[PDB]
RNA sequence: GAUGUUAGGAGGGCAAAUCCGCCGAAUUUAAGCAUAUAAUUAAGCGGAAGAAAAGAAAAUAACUAUGAUUCC
RNA sequence: UAAAGCUAAAUAUAUGUAGGAGACCGAUAGCAAACAAGUACCGUGAGGGAAAGAUGAAAUAGUACUCAGGAAUGAGCAAU
RNA sequence: ACGGACCAAGGAGUCUAGCAAAUGUGCAAGUGUAUAUGAUUCUUUAAACAUUUUACGCAUAAUUAAUG
RNA sequence: UUGUGUUGAAGCGAAAUACGUGAGUUUUCGUGGAACAUCUCCCUAGUGCAGAUCUUGGUGGAAGUAGCAACUAUUCAAAUGAGAACUUUGAAGACUGAAGUGGAGAAGGGUUUCUUGUCAACUGUGAUUGAACAAGAGUUAGCCGCUCCUAAGGGAUAGCU
RNA sequence: AGCACAGUCUUAACGAUGGAUGUCUUGGUUCCUACAGCGAUGAAGGCCGCAGCAAAAUGCGAUACGCAAUGAAAAUUGCAGUGACUGAAUCAUCAGAAUGCUGAAUGUAAACUACACCAAUUCCCUGGGAAUAGUGGUACUCCUACAGAAA
């Protein structure tokens, strides 16, 4: 009647079920029984699948900051020993 | 050419002279040093600094000579305090020439630039 | 099958672009060889690698 | 809402601050901008 | 405008007052630059620097100091040991490995691999 | 066997191209379709290295015999 | 001569990184992406996912001046 | 009867394995040098060169379930 | 193999007492501002378009046409500004008729809030207004709530697969 | 100062929106070679911040578009300001120091910047003097060594 399928359904949206999902940031994080869709922050492991290739390769290692990795990186090189300084003048 | 480890690609080696660090770039902002010099230091190049005298021989402005003002490598480009120009506003500003087409004359000697003469030597 | 040609005989019925492997490298794996057992012998102070049989 | 979490109005804020718009003396030497109705932010 | 060759050589405690009133200069800074003046506003990143360059002259010497505290005693902190790779650290020794029984040793040591050359 | 903010140490997750086990399909072909075929594959789960796995015969031949494993 | 165990080489790499090449493509092509790209954007979600390169030698030659108009802009004998 | 408002660009019998036939070439009862080996080759060279007196494939002889 | 190129090539528009039979080739003029062909013989290919309700991008007629219609209704004088049917002030006539376009709030939206300037686009009409643009400013709790306890329930601990 | 029917179509010349063709390329693809794990010593990823005037991207972690040190070694500049006549302005390398909140996340949960309990904790001086409500620890499993109970 004026509650319809269409738009009067339409209407009605509030109260939303996804939110920030703390370990991935993403909006995929169900409220209503506590557990996201893209990491899933109540279990261990990332949830990544082989079917997907976007959601794996849009979220594979080397996007972000690489705080640790970037920086042990072309240390191999040098293979130094740390606690080691270079000669001063 | 010879050697394998070097790369002569075309796309790979302009790349990195557009990128190039001010670090390399201060080794190619050199150019020829004049005739006499030549002989009297025994080399035959020698980089830009802001208080160098040099003689321009190449463009439109081939025949005065005067000490430079400033360098930019931002730019790849040199300033002679003498071949200045003026805009459409009034303003002048010095007109801007490329390394390869000017010979230093006279070059101000340095604490730094004897070790680099010495290793030239 | 059209008329006097063998009966077709094509093992390819299953997947075999995940497996072909063709071998550009064969003259380049055999300098590399050449290289390293010259660099064994080398380092071996003159003695022959090679072992009687 | 009149009622909000502290993360999500510190996520408000930082988002209000990626709305201002290029600085001028910059453009001497942008396309990522929202509106605050024509697109919703949705966090 | 300090520098860092002039400042090793500093007592700690006067290291320390001297980073307590750079911060408070720049703080004096930060409130000329937040009210009505846009003048001063040059200084700051001299400043800023200044004390970073204080604090890591600082933090240099009290790790030799507290690396000099340690010495030996084979219970070196976590932190101040080493920072190899985890299986860096979890790898055998070379000596572990080398380690071998006294039946194959003897073995290798009365025929060793030996050198020799044909006519 | 219990007990321990006992001393000293380890495991957890990320990353997979090559590799290692399990489970495990169908589309298709057979001009239909059920054995078969796709395939001991796809998907999923679990585990490492710079290579791994395999490896020193309860082997193969049957000959005047060869002689760990791997690969072309 | 089973029912216990160990081991380098010869071998593989559509991953990551670092180098070097080409009878390859040349901006609807080539990776989705030569540029602020897995960005904007869409879907509550699994997820889906683009368009956009070239002034000029030098803008340190980026349109000064006059007149008209509110300004846009226009015209000049003015000007790069 | 169906598709076509218009314009510019892109747009479709290709590639591989195997066989046969036709043609051209070398050799010829032999043929092919495979993996691989050596070399003052080692930008181009990821190609060319080379292969101590049964390695194999295909052919020299066919036929029968088969001892042959 | 052997040439053309700043005395302007590639392309493109118009054309040629031009050649073929024909795909096309070759030329003149204008524009252009940096590369171009080999037909001497050959090797190679993501190679020749009108279509596929082909795809991408752009443009038509249809056409200054349909249409700009609910919620009764506006009129005058002035200020503003160059500009005023739809900005502001006054007069007048009306409406909403306490189940209100009135106050507070929830979920949702997240600076739209206020002030000072503001018209490139939008506000499908005008526009000086604005929920547009620009620059600043603005949310004060022992007592208002959350934080506390417990429900249908969720997750997890011991064991068990 | 005068002359032209209009409209429709066709042809030439001169122009408008559109950006193919032609030419450029800090791009990609393929192939070859070389090396190869990271992490309770707090990983990958995500939030939050960082510039005088600072949105994005790159970079950076309360030392926050960079610190120290080595080499190169005189500019950075949009305005400002900073620099020597070279441990200084700017580059490359980066081993020293630091590396917020998180995140397998690990004292107890999460749409909370929620609440515990044990040590009070740290700095400065070489037994004191200061300071802070601020700092560490407390997950589950397991191995070795230790303790007091059981039968």
């Amino acid at each position: 009647g004026k509650a319809g399928k269409g738009t009067g359904s339409f209407g009605k949206r509030n109260g939303k079920t996804h939110f920030l999902c703390l370990r991935c940031g993403k909006r995929s994080y169900h409220l209503q029984k506590k557990k996201c869709a893209s990491c899933g922050y109540p279990s261990a492991k990332k949830r990544r699948f082989n079917w997907s290739v976007k959601a794996k390769r849009r979220n594979t290692t080397g996007t972000g900051r690489c705080r640790y990795i970037k920086t042990l990186r072309r240390k191999l090189k040098n293979k130094f020993t740390e606690g080691s300084t270079p000669k001063p003048k | 050419k010879f050697n394998k480890q070097k790369s002569s690609s075309r796309r790979k080696m302009r790349k990195a002279h557009f990128t190039a660090p001010a670090g390399l770039r201060r080794k190619i902002m050199s150019s020829k040093l004049s005739k006499e010099l030549r002989l009297k230091y025994k080399t035959r190049s020698l980089p830009v600094r802001k208080d160098d005298e040099v003689l321009i021989c190449r463009g439109h402005n081939h025949g005065r000579e005067g000490k430079v003002v400033k360098i930019n490598r931002k730019r790849y480009k040199i300033y002679v305090e003498r071949v200045t120009r003026e805009k459409v506003n009034g303003e002048s500003t010095f007109i801007g020439i490329h390394p390869s087409n000017v010979v230093l004359t006279k070059l101000k000697v340095d604490k730094n630039r004897k070790k680099i003469l010495d290793r030239k030597a | 099958v059209a008329h006097n040609n063998v009966l077709p005989n094509v093992h390819l019925h299953k997947w075999w672009q995940r497996h072909v492997r063709v071998n550009f490298s064969k003259n380049i794996k055999k300098k590399k060889r050449r290289l390293l057992r010259e660099k064994r012998r080398k380092a071996n102070g003159g003695t022959p690698i090679e072992k009687l049989h | 809402g009149s009622i909000k979490r502290f993360r999500l109005k510190q996520r408000l804020g930082k988002c209000r601050r990626q709305n201002r718009p290029v600085p001028h003396w910059y453009r001497l030497k942008n396309t990522k901008r929202r509106h605050w109705r024509r697109t919703k932010l949705g966090l | 405008n300090v520098k860092a060759y002039e400042l090793r050589t500093l007592k700690k405690k006067e290291l320390l007052d001297k980073l307590d009133e750079l911060k408070k200069e720049l703080s004096g800074l930060r409130i000329s630059k937040a009210l009505g003046n846009s003048a001063k506003n040059s200084k700051i990143h001299g400043v800023r620097k200044n004390v970073a360059r204080v604090l890591t002259v600082y933090n240099q010497k009290r790790k030799m100091e507290l690396r000099q505290l340690y010495k030996n005693k084979k219970f070196k902190p976590y932190n101040l040991r080493k920072k190899l790779t985890k299986n860096k650290r979890l790898q055998l020794s070379p000596k572990q490995k080398a380690a071998m029984t006294l039946r194959q040793k003897k073995k290798v040591q009365n025929f060793p691999q030996r050198k020799y050359l044909v006519v």
